[PDB]
């Protein structure tokens, strides 16, 4: 894992930019 | 093939029992009735008598009303077999209302009632009601007219258990504790004598069987002719009901209806009350003749129609007149026969010269039953002539005229409201129908939100898929594209909306539904079950935070801006996440059984969030207690021991900052470590089927405190078992530990091979060994001894273990005399056991 | 809408949310 | 005399970066603010890469607000100096709030805050805020405002040992490590440069001192002008915080202070933003001017409302204006907090110049929120000046305007159509209000069928009256009689039917209310406080389950089918249930205090039921324990420490029944254990007259402990505690011998008092012997009052030699029959004997030593 | 002057003619 | 328009009208 | 006297739409 | 769909609310 471990804990994200890690 | 029916038929005409028992005369040996027959108003009826099995059947229906005194009906009807519905009350074939004495409905030899239904209502003593299983009586293609009410069923009525037939389809469905209903196999459902004697297809409710082999059906299939059941009438012979007959005998035969006599009229092959659809009854009202001009224009006087069985009374009106406006509030417990009842009734109506008013209606579906309207003259419109369409309150009505079905309306505009299952694009098609052609109804005449609220509005379908499913989350997917302006290809999917700034976007709802079945979200103002998401243009969603190995239903629908009246929605689809992480274990108790046993027992009372296919106990040796250096011992010893708001001022800031803009067992084996000495387990650990709630250890070591696991672990889904290749799985559950101590070892084991002497006024001196393996380390020895002279009590001396052997055995100084020694070791676990007597002598001489 | 999630949670949302392969 | 300050003067008004870091641009050369400062939001502050020493006095507050890759405050202000504070912020003038990033603030040339307190917290990484003395920055008067919290304070702070630089209060005063923080002394009260170089009085913050020997104010205390201080502005110019400006440029310098700004008004020398209060603003703002009208109105622009968030922009708003109709479209079922957002944009309006009109609403309840308007002018009104006011499909508006509220339209009709909530008789409420006067609306205007088609229309008054309460129940009795069929001929009966069938039932409402003030319904979706009964016909109820003396309050009304338009509910009363049976004591606790004396401690923590008339004390003597046979003694003697949907419910039932009845009926007929009871004051003296073998008292309401006496020394005493109430007077009439109940429950306590001091001791022991060759003998005398049986007796005896230790024998209780004695034989010479006795209670004492001589030959 | 319904008109008619009702058919 | 339930009920009815249905 | 976000969104709920007026 | 939250949580909700910039004060 990247840092998707922060930019989805520290603080909430949304469906797009979760599905921005995506390959 | 052809069938003889069992005996030969009296028909007589409709009959009625009127205000005393003795009318029942009227009925003997009657074999079938032509008509209806109804029993009413007999003040007292016990006196009855002469019970009637040879009537079997009644064309029309049966309806009871008020009849007091009468205990179980089967005392009037034996054998009452199948009613045929012909003409029929209101919807309904059998009517047994308004009756206190009625404790038992007793009619075992019915089988097959061919129309319309039964209603029970208001009979306070007849138990039993809800006990029979109607609808296999009934005509299978509509069997919703039942109606079971007020029977005093609160709890006077709870003698359910009957002969038990006995339980059949959850029921001990029964006529009463005597008898119990006579089911039929599907395929001669209702036409059976028995359970398994299936009659022949040319009979109608079972036949009679004998030695001879002479079967005779209890009623035709369709009709009779010297006492011959065969499929329809022979040339020569009209239809009546359910045999044929004579001209002459059509021409005298009668039927009752409407409150009005008809005399029946032969044509083409049947005995007919009323000429069909354009002809008219001879002057000498023997034949029918084509009506002049085509048809004959029959006019009616205007009214209101409070039930199907006034709007029988229409029959072959062409035209209504009269300044009243025809008035529509039919009340039906969401029957069914109200679409035919009524197109019987009004269909031959072209044009109503007075206006229209549909008010207050139940259960019905739409006013296509109109079926030859064409014009609404409102002449005179009501409310003060500014209307001649009203329709007000309507529960269930759902569609206007029939397709491409217009009417003209001369004077007056429309009126609907309150109509929560008729949209509006439904009412816009009365635009080209007013005489006036307007593009639009004046804001005053039809309500925006009151019309189709309820009802699902004219509204395409999305297909919705499922992406991905996981532990806690979800991935849904439209598959229905939706578009804005010109699609440049339409028909390849649907959903335009014509302005961008009309889509919002697509809104996901969801909640638990372990059993698949519920309801969409209404417009209730707190209907708060479904978890509804926020507007989604993308048209994918990830559910979040969903409860592991449960059962979910979710649907969606599109979100647009008030103005655009486009919309649609999914089905209520369902799914199920996947297992997840089990739950802990619930009640783990740990008891010392002996020195080297212990019993654990535990209980599941959580959710598994999954199929636990193993347990797992584990046992490990906790290091022994032991002594702490400051202890008190011989001068504080000890028995036993085995009891192991400020954020505001953050509101206001936010408030002024924002403006808007304009015990790591990750994974486990059996084990068994053996100690060193091959003595006790170090550490103990099975794996267990799920049928265990307690296990017990052995050969564990004695006073030693051992921690328990006890954990449960699911089954690997087939992509969880490769997918997750070298991380978490999770797939057992977590658990807390539980201790548990062994007892104090055996009843002896504390101290041996003892024994005294002295130097040579010599002092006296004892030895003994130490234990090998006490319960814990020794903390004191105690040295006792006693006098050998009677009544003596002992003396005893304690030493805090000490270097005693250094001298091989503790040395004492004592008086002159002959005692016995005794010494005993005492650990941390408690008072150890003394050892046997020893003896030794003190003898200075001078 | 917002998630948030963390550990093997977070794990099953991006597991969910990628169905094709997501890099180390 | 007076001096220049520090530079030429170039001020910028109020500003706010976020976003990004290169907002930062604002700041370029701006050497006063004219207003507040705040920077918030700004996710990375670390590319910054320039600082704005020329920046020296605020005029009003600074929020430094979730600014993220900031670490040291003073990048950004090199030289910020004063913090006049002339405006503040919740009282504050500086806030610096949850900086995730912040280490340092670095604020060394900072040397007054000339109002307001500062605020500083969250910021997780932030040491030295404590280093200074906030109060010796703060104005010279009581400004204890300052807040610090959660500022990382826990241990990293390491660095706090700063250059030491000044030490005050144990700690040194600093910004930070390198940053020390030098106060002035008394004599200048901040305006010094250091403990001794203090400037002007005229200077406020600090000054600069040139190599010529001159002096210059980086700020002016009081006022400037051309860049020269002084006490007051020039006489043909305006005061604008910090600097006096001509009239013409007071016009422009505008302040912030709310979502809106407000410009600035030259009046009487100074710059004042808003008017004071009775005076108007003239339309060229060239100065103020007392109200026209005595009263001052703020005037709006109609405009439709499509939702809350649009309403607020309407707030202090007084007359409506423009051609436009106020359009009320609140589609959104927003529920409860509708009314309170409505009201707050809206309760302010006084006048509606061009009528308004209410569309389509879905959660509006009440037009009440209007609670200031008076006149619909309407000068334009409606759709072809036909309507004024356009009231048109709503779901649940209920209530026009509150009691009285006379509007007084003036121009056009009025429209009611498809409000199924608004019964009609509402509406005729506007009849005298029109200018008009009408003494009627027709059809077109409003709906004789479309108004009130689901509203309770009509309501009649019920008297309802509780016939008996009782300990968990209550019944009620709906006294006002309803004819259900049609009188069939009497008249009367104010409230009838025209069909039995119509009429359901009464149906009853209750809760639970301790204050008897609830109301029969309230502003929200579905309130469910009220539980509600079945639908009753009979017209009494009977309630159950209900919790004793309890407040309570309840209502009824009629549930007639759909159809029915002749309905009626009662008025919410209240009743409060009977006293029942109290509530066990509490933590009832005993304690020993000595062989005769017991301490009871208990609190009444639960509630009670009815008030607590007495307290109730007893306590039983438990027979003492005796040894068992079967044990033994002297091998194993006593130490013995001591032990102890809303959903409108669908009549389609009732509407199928009734109209299958009319149509069956037309077609039949033709023409031609301590029961309270004992619960008294008892005392009884054992026959001995030492010791209570059963004691009993009464107490007052508020003795929380009691303690005993004359109590049996080591016996376990069955404690018992109790708590009741007064009886009321229906009861006392009511019970003859079989109800009472008027006391709690108990929990028996148990506790055993203390072995008595001196403890079992035997007396008048004696040595004894036989012809005096026989052995010797020994005779004494059991205790007189010993702790329970004596079991054992024991002797102990020794030789008058310095060899013979101690020695004892031991005896059950046995033996001592025949004479009470015991004998031994013994060789020549003398001894020394004492004894004791042990008891189920422990050992003994000793008693006092004998001696004996023997002599056989 | 009358204005019974349902059950009410029922017994309302039973009372006012008890002496049995004329029936039809006959 | 003959119904007892058309004749009294809705329109109301007399005694007079009423003893009409029921005697014999 | 003013009203904002948190009486908006605190005091009471509210919808995400609202939240979207606050962006730039 | 109903974001009650408060102080730090709400903020949090507006920054995952929209990713821009949040407000144009005089700008
Ligand atoms: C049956 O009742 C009739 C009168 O209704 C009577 O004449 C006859 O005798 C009775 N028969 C029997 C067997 O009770
Ligand atoms: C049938 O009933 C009639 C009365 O209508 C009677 O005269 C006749 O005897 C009966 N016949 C049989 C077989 O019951
Ligand atoms: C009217 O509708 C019927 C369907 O019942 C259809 O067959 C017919 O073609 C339609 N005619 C017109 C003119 O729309
Ligand atoms: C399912 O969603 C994916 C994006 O996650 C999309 O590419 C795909 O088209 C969707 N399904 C179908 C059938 O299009
Ligand atoms: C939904 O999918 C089915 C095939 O599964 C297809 O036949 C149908 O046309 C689709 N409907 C829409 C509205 O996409
Ligand atoms: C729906 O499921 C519930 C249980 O969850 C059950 O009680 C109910 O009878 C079901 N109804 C239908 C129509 O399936
Ligand atoms: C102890 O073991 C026995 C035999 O396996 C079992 O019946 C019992 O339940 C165990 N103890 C407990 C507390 O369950
Ligand atoms: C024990 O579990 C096995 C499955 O491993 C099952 O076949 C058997 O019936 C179970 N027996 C009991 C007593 O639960
Ligand atoms: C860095 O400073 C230069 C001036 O040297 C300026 O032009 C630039 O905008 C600054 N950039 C940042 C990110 O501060
Ligand atoms: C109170 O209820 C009783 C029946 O319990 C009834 O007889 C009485 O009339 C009611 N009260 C009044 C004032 O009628
Ligand atoms: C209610 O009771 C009061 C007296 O308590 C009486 O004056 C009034 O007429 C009653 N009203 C009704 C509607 O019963
Ligand atoms: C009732 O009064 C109490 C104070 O006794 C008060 O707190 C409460 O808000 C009041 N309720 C209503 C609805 O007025
Ligand atoms: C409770 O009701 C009684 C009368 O039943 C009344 O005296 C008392 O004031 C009420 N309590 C409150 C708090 O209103
Ligand atoms: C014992 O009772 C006395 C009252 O005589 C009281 O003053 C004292 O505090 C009590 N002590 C305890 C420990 O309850």
């Amino acid at each position: 894992f990247r840092g998707v471990v922060d930019s989805c804990c520290r603080n909430s994200c949304s469906f797009s930019t979760l599905r921005a890690y995506c390959d | 093939p052809t069938m003889r029916l069992s005996q030969n038929v009296k028909p007589c005409k409709s009959m009625d029992i009127r205000n005393m028992v003795s009318h029942f005369n009227q009925l003997e040996n009657c074999t079938v009735i032509e008509g209806f027959l109804l029993i009413d108003l007999i003040n007292d009826a016990s006196p009855l008598n002469r019970s009637f099995p040879k009537l079997t059947e009644v064309t029309d229906y049966i309806i009871i009303y008020r009849v007091t005194g009468l205990h179980s009906l089967s005392k009037i009807f034996p054998n009452l077999s199948v009613i045929r519905g012909n003409k029929l009350f209101d919807g309904y074939a059998l009517v047994v209302y308004s009756n206190f004495d009625l404790m038992d409905l007793g009619l075992h030899k019915l089988r097959s009632i061919t129309r319309g239904g039964v209603r029970i209502e208001k009979n306070h003593k007849l138990c039993y009601d809800r006990t029979i299983d109607w609808l296999e009586i009934l005509a299978e293609n509509e069997t919703q007219l039942v109606v079971l009410t007020e029977n005093g069923k609160e709890k006077e009525c709870r003698l359910s258990k009957c002969p038990g037939c006995q339980l059949h389809n959850n029921r001990r469905l029964c006529w009463n504790s005597k008898l119990c209903q006579t089911k039929c196999p599907e395929k001669c459902r209702n036409n059976c004598i028995d359970e398994h004697t299936c009659c022949s297809q040319d009979c109608l409710g079972g036949c009679v069987i004998d030695k001879n082999g002479n079967e005779s059906c209890i009623s035709c299939r369709n009709v009779s002719f010297n006492n011959i059941c065969m499929d329809s009438c022979p040339k020569g012979y009209y239809q009546f009901d359910s045999r044929c007959v004579t001209a002459n005998e059509c021409i005298t035969l009668t039927k009752f209806e409407t409150n009005s006599v008809y005399s029946g009229i032969p044509y083409n092959g049947q005995c007919i009350t009323h000429c069909p659809t354009g002809y008219q009854k001879s002057e000498n009202k023997r034949m029918c003749e084509p009506c002049p001009g085509g048809k004959c224009d029959k006019e009616c006087s205007s009214g209101l129609i409070d039930s199907l069985e006034r709007a029988r009374e229409f029959h072959g009106c062409t035209i209504i007149t009269g300044t009243e406006p025809l008035t529509i509030s039919i009340k039906r417990e969401s029957g069914a026969h109200v679409m035919d009842e009524l197109k019987y009734g009004l269909a031959a109506v072209h044009k109503i010269q007075s206006s229209l008013m549909v008010h207050l209606t139940y259960g019905l579906k739409s006013l296509k039953f109109f079926q030859s309207l064409t014009e609404i003259s409102g002449d005179p419109p009501m409310d003060a002539d500014k209307y001649a369409l009203y329709v007000l309150d309507n529960r269930d009505l759902d569609e206007l005229w029939g397709p491409n079905q217009t009417v003209f309306i001369r004077k007056g505009g429309v009126f609907f409201h309150f109509n929560p299952k008729l949209c509006v694009s439904t009412i816009n098609q009365l635009l080209p129908m007013l005489a006036s052609k307007p593009k639009f109804f004046e804001k005053s005449d039809v309500g925006a939100d009151s019309n189709g609220n309820r009802g699902s509005c004219g509204t395409a379908v999305l297909n919705v898929t499922l992406q991905s499913v996981g532990a806690n989350s979800a991935m849904l997917n439209v598959t229905t594209k939706v578009e804005i302006g010109e699609p440049q290809k339409p028909s390849n999917a649907t959903i335009v909306f014509k302005d961008p700034r009309a889509f919002i976007g697509f809104v996901f709802y969801h909640m638990i539904d372990p059993y698949g079945n519920s309801t969409k979200s209404s417009d209730d103002p707190c209907d708060d079950r479904w978890k509804v998401s926020s507007p989604e243009k993308s048209g994918v969603m990830v559910l979040s935070n969903l409860i592991p190995y449960t059962n979910y239903s979710y649907y969606v629908r599109t979100m647009a801006i008030s103005s655009e009246l486009t919309n649609a929605e999914s089905d209520v689809k369902n799914f199920r996440t996947n297992p997840g992480r089990p739950s802990k274990v619930t009640e783990v108790v740990a008891t010392a059984i002996s020195d080297s046993k212990i019993n654990v027992t535990w209980s599941y009372l959580d959710k598994p969030y999954g199929v636990l296919t193993r347990y797992f106990i584990k046992a490990k040796l906790i290091n022994r207690p032991t002594r702490n250096n400051n202890r008190d011992y011989c001068t504080e010893p000890l028995v036993k021991a085995m009891e192991n708001a400020g954020m505001e001022f953050e509101n206001a800031l936010q408030n002024f900052i924002f403006v808007p803009n304009i015990d790591d067992e990750n994974t486990y084996k059996d084990e068994e470590d053996l100690s060193s000495n091959k003595q006790f387990y170090e550490v103990f650990a099975k794996e267990l089927p799920p049928n265990q709630t307690h296990f017990v250890f052995e050969k564990l070591r004695h006073f030693t405190r051992y921690a328990i696991f006890v954990v449960a672990c699911r089954e690997e889904i087939p992509s969880e078992k490769l997918r997750d290749t070298s991380f978490k799985k999770s797939l057992c559950s977590d658990y807390d530990t539980v201790f548990q101590t062994t007892k104090r070892k055996k009843f002896a084991d504390i101290v041996m091979d003892l024994k005294v002497d002295l130097e040579h006024e010599s002092p006296v001196r004892v030895r003994w060994t130490p234990p090998v393996d006490p319960n814990g380390e020794i903390v004191t020895y105690e040295v006792a001894y006693k006098l050998q002279k009677p009544d003596q009590v002992e003396e005893k001396k304690c030493i805090p273990a000490a270097d005693f052997n250094q001298t091989a055995g503790y040395l004492i100084k004592l008086n002159e005399g002959l005692y016995s020694f005794r010494v005993r070791a005492n650990s941390i676990a408690g008072y150890g056991d003394f050892t046997e007597v020893e003896h030794i002598k003190v003898e200075p001489p001078p | 809408n917002s998630l948030r999630a963390c550990g093997p949670a977070l794990m099953d949302m991006l597991r969910v949310a990628c169905p094709n392969g997501f890099n180390s």
